[PDB]
């Protein structure tokens, strides 16, 4: 959960209230690597739920 | 006007028009307006002698199943003389789709409790008697919900003001949590934003 | 863009605590589904809609 | 075929669904006679009522009686059956096919205002 | 990642799991914090002709509801929608 | 343009199914090694 | 001014239920000077009730007044149940308050206010 | 650029010093007030007139999307040079 | 043996911050002894890891 | 497209029955959650040594008020009051006056940083990059006067932080 607010954190600056989603579609794009990051936590978060 | 405008679904309209006129036929006794809005969203306004026989109607009936509430609202309007608009957000699990039922009052005729149609309301109609004093006869518990137990006035009124007339602090001289006039260190800055344009040719409401 | 990912729906049978909990977590694992569709179907373009 | 659960919690598997639904039927009728005949309701509710009826005398099976009732497992057919009849009852006491109470003040549903 | 392969192999051991293949604990395989620097695309209304705002203007094409029935033959009853079509079980992986 | 994008061949096959992976004795021989080891003892 | 009523058809019923909710209120107070252990007086809460009861002395409307026993009854259900604390029976006694000026020229001396 | 006023208290570059029998001096007691000593009007002015040979300069302020917008500054004045409304950069037409 | 590795580690985190003083030094400034390559060091002294 | 959690009807012959009464009188389960709370024994913890070792941040990040200059040491707020336009806290105040050579500047920039919501609207808002939100947020105070940040406070902290401010906004400014 404090990977998924650091994801939150570096699309828009804010850990928790983002204000990201806006009318018209979101604030500001992803920046550069972020997918990747996405990516490297899903692909290891199955074994998480697995253990809880 | 295909990326950036909303596309219409026609579909939907058809059929929440059609839908608005079987509601407004079957119960012709309560049904004032039927409307359905460019983004198809069908409203029934009733009058409020019918608030139990259209609401156990949508929920019982065979071409209708609205099981669930999904909200009950007031709003404040107080440019009308039935100030207060009650709002029921219906929905349909069998038929996918949703009603707006709507239907008035003012601050002294009661509305109908609608806890023996839907469990849902009882908290609801109970938070719409808290902010802005719509009484709902024949309700089991009804008392405040959201605001302090020595709380004065409806807070969502239109009338009443942002902050209130009562603030809190503790006083160590009577050693209690104490309620004295408000008084703002820095008062709300009303921003008057309204352009003096016109916006929306399509809702020029029409001159005296 | 909910009609073009693709997930399942978890569905309890007793409705008690445990169900929900159950519930909950497939939720989470059909979550990481959704997310490994959104980051293989990332569509490029702007990300405001384009009436300023 | 014996129906193990319906999957919703509280609902009981009814072990003969199509005499419950035909008694429902003709019983939804049989109170529904009791409007007057120009009344929206009585005219709409006996025609599904009478199409639902002719689909259930029409269909010996159980599973394709639920694909064609249209209208989810046959256990919550039965009940919506139940509610139409409940409704029926209350409907005879409201009157609801009169014409309107009141008018509405004269900008009561005027949006903006 | 430091772990010995003592270690490694009881923790394995006692999860049940390869825990090494799947670690929480980020290293060198994250992106790199200084990135090149973006040309974000523009959208469809960046376009220098065939591009009047009359044309695709959203706010401007909302119009006031409706009204189907107001106070001021054997036609057929109606449901808000079609029926909603009964799910299918999950062929993925159905509990079954 | 230099957009944030997967890549060409797209990302990995990401899990996310349940793996409790089954791992113990049986039945049969979770009681016979305790019995075993009960008699063993009693001897 | 055909009106739908709340509980009173007229005001003498309306009164009879300002009258019971006063006696609710008089029988309660010595339970809430006790439980909540207030520094007051019996007579001295009771005093109070006849203040908020003579406050709204002026009206003539039956929906108002069902209303005002209404809300009596909300209050009095918040107060022999302890859902309010000590704190908010004791905020019907404004003590913290300073004395306001009353006369033309001791506000004329504090301020602006009329 | 701060001066200083009789009673010792620094004067910002507003303009704002407390007086000799103002209370609010209480606050800095013990304390400090924190002024800015870098003045903006002392700073820009030691930035030196641009000299072009255009009519009509432009000036966004240096970086490009990271200055101010782009505005367009008359030079036909001889007299006096024409300032930045936004940068506070002025300019001077060489002929 | 890969615990003998181990302990080979520790003594040259204790011979990295050059030699017990240092190693005492960090442990109760830092709570924490292992060493790292000096990327640099301020005007203050704050040193950079 | 839809899935039963919890739909399991057991095998009831007796190599199942035994493996359930098994697992009820052995254990086994239990010892499935010792193990794996012993697997978490023996891992690395994710704990970082605070305040020697700092949590991951991006440029983005939305800290402390700072109000910035152009390279030539003048301010770069115009006084045009966007930023308290927008302010959904009403956290920002701003008088102004043009000062001393005729410059459209502020004499009042005040925001309650205990109003603030920290959500970054003002320097979205300013059209000269005038109000950023910088990367510090390790600014507690001990008293809450010290929270209601007046000019000379915020162009200190631009004066403080321009060094990585100016860093974070090149990093970002493509984006915005
Ligand atoms: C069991 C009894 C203790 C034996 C030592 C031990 O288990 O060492 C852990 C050692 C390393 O375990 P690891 O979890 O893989 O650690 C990886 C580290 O990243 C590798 O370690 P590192 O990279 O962090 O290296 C630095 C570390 C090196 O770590 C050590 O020196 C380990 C502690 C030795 C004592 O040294 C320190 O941090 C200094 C610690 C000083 C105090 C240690 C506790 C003393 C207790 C008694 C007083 O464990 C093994 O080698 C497996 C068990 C061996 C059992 C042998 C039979 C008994
Ligand atoms: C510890 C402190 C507790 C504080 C308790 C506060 C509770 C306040 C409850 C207030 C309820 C009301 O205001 S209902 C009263 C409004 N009634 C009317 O307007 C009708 C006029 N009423 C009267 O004249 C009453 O004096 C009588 C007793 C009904 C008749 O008197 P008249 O004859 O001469
Ligand atoms: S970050 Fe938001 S709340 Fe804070 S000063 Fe800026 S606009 Fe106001
Ligand atoms: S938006 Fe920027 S330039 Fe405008 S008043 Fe605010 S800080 Fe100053
Ligand atoms: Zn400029």
């Amino acid at each position: 959960r404090e990977k998924m607010f650091e994801f939150y954190e570096r699309v828009s600056g804010a850990r928790m209230h983002a204000a990201y989603v806006r009318p018209g579609g979101v604030h500001q794009d992803l920046p550069l690597g972020l997918m990747d990051d996405i990516y490297e936590f899903s692909k290891n978060f199955s074994l998480r739920i697995d253990e809880l | 006007t295909r990326p950036t405008v909303r596309p219409r679904n026609d579909v939907a309209h058809k059929q929440l028009s059609a839908f608005g006129e079987y509601v407004a036929e079957i119960l012709p006794k309560y049904v004032q307006q039927v409307q359905v809005s460019c983004f198809s969203e069908l409203e029934i306004c009733i009058h409020p002698d019918g608030v139990i026989p259209v609401l156990t109607f949508l929920r019982d009936h065979s071409n209708a199943q609205f099981k669930s509430l999904a909200d009950l609202t007031a709003v404040d309007i107080p440019t009308r003389q039935n100030r207060f608009e009650i709002v029921y957000n219906l929905l349909s699990l069998r038929f996918n789709s949703r009603i707006r039922v709507k239907t008035y009052t003012d601050e002294l005729t009661p509305v109908e409790s609608s806890v023996s149609v839907y469990k849902a309301a009882n908290w609801y109609e109970r938070e719409i008697w808290d902010m802005f004093g719509v009484f709902f006869a024949n309700h089991p518990d009804l008392r405040r919900i959201l605001t302090d137990y020595g709380f004065e006035g409806h807070p969502f009124r239109k009338d009443f003001p942002l902050s209130g007339y009562v603030e809190l602090r503790y006083d160590d001289e009577v050693k209690r949590v104490v309620a004295e006039p408000v008084e703002l260190a820095q008062e709300f800055r009303k921003f008057d934003l309204n352009s003096p344009w016109e916006a929306f040719p399509a809702y020029r409401q029409p001159p005296e | 863009v909910y009609d073009q990912v693709e997930f399942d729906v978890p569905i309890g049978s007793r409705g008690d605590c445990y169900d929900r909990y159950l519930c909950r977590v497939e939720e989470m694992r059909q979550s990481i589904r959704i997310i490994s569709q959104c980051l293989n179907k990332m569509p490029p373009g702007e990300i405001k809609v384009d009436d300023a | 075929l014996l129906k193990k659960t319906t999957g919703l919690v509280g609902l009981a598997v009814c072990e003969t669904p199509h005499e419950r639904l035909k008694i429902l039927y003709t019983k939804i009728l049989d109170v529904l006679g009791h409007i007057p005949k120009n009344a929206a309701y009585r005219k709409y509710t006996e025609q599904i009522t009478n199409e639902k009826l002719s689909i259930v005398k029409a269909e010996p099976d159980v599973k394709k009686l639920e694909e064609q009732l249209q209208g989810g497992q046959i256990e919550e057919v039965i009940l919506q059956a139940e509610n139409e009849l409940s409704l029926a009852r209350k409907m005879i006491q409201w009157k609801p096919w009169e014409p309107l109470v009141e008018e509405p003040p004269a900008s009561q549903w005027k949006w903006p205002i | 990642a430091s772990a010995t392969r003592l270690i490694q192999g009881l923790r394995n051991w006692a999860s049940g799991r390869d825990l090494q293949a799947k670690l929480q604990l980020r290293y060198q395989e994250i992106s790199k914090r200084t990135q090149p620097p973006p040309k974000l695309p523009v959208g469809p209304s960046h376009r220098l002709s065939n591009n009047y705002y009359c044309a695709r203007d959203g706010r401007r094409e909302a119009m006031p509801p409706s009204i189907v029935m107001s106070s001021q033959s054997e036609k057929k009853a109606v449901s808000p929608a079609p029926p909603i079509k009964r799910w299918e079980l999950s062929q993925d992986e159905p509990y079954l | 343009v230099k957009q944030d994008m997967p890549p060409v061949g797209g990302y990995g096959p990401i899990d996310y199914k349940r793996n409790l992976p089954r791992r113990g004795l049986s039945g049969y021989s979770m009681f016979a090694v305790g019995i075993g080891a009960l008699l063993f003892g009693y001897w | 001014t055909s009106v739908k009523p709340i509980f009173s058809r007229d005001m003498n019923e309306a009164k009879r239920r300002v009258r019971e909710l006063y006696r609710a209120w008089y029988r309660e107070v010595p339970n809430t000077v006790h439980l909540f252990q207030l520094d007051i007086s019996v007579k001295q809460g009771r005093d109070k009730v006849r203040e908020m009861f003579k406050k709204n002395a002026h009206v003539t409307d039956p929906r108002v007044v069902d209303l005002l026993v209404i809300k009596g009854k909300m209050e009095l259900e918040e107060t022999i149940n302890v859902w309010k604390q000590r704190t908010h029976v004791m905020r019907f006694f404004h003590e913290t308050e300073a004395p306001r000026p009353k006369d033309f020229l001791s506000k004329f001396y504090v301020g602006h206010d009329p | 650029g701060v001066r200083t006023s009789p009673t010792g208290e620094k004067v910002t570059h507003t303009g704002q010093v407390y007086d000799d029998e103002d209370y609010r001096r209480v606050r800095f007691v013990g304390r400090q007030k924190e002024v800015n000593e870098n003045f903006a009007i002392d700073l820009i002015a030691e930035q030196p007139v641009s000299q072009v040979g255009s009519r009509v300069i432009s000036c966004d302020g240096g970086g490009g999307a990271l200055g101010h917008p782009r505005v367009y500054i008359n030079l036909d004045k001889e007299t006096k040079t024409g300032t930045c409304g936004y940068c506070g950069l002025q300019f001077r037409q060489q002929h | 043996m890969e615990l003998l590795q181990v302990l080979k580690r520790g003594l040259q985190q204790v011979s990295g911050h050059g030699g017990l003083r240092g190693y005492l030094r960090v442990l109760f400034r830092a709570n924490d002894v292992r060493v790292g390559t000096l990327v640099g060091e301020d005007k203050y002294g704050n040193k950079y890891y | 497209t839809y899935k039963y959690v919890n739909l399991r009807e057991p095998s009831m012959d007796m190599k199942s029955v035994t493996d359930r009464a098994a697992q009820t009188l052995l254990w086994t389960e239990l010892i499935r959650g010792l193990g794996m709370t012993l697997s978490y024994l023996f891992r690395e913890p994710a704990t970082i040594n605070y305040p020697f070792e700092k949590g991951p941040l991006s440029p983005r990040f939305r800290g402390e008020h700072a109000l910035r200059r152009y390279p030539s040491g003048e301010e770069r707020c115009i006084a045009c009051k966007l930023c308290e336009a927008v302010c959904p806290a009403q956290a920002i105040t701003i008088e102004a006056e043009p000062r001393a050579d005729g410059s459209r500047r502020t004499t009042r920039y005040d925001i309650d940083m205990t109003k603030c919501i920290y959500c970054g609207f003002c320097q979205e808002a300013c059209p000269v990059d005038a109000i950023v939100e910088g990367p510090n947020f390790e600014f507690s105070t001990e008293t809450h006067e010290e929270l209601l940040y007046n000019k000379e406070k915020l162009l200190n902290n631009g004066d403080k932080w321009e060094a990585e401010i100016a860093a974070n906004i090149q990093a970002d400014y493509l984006y915005r």
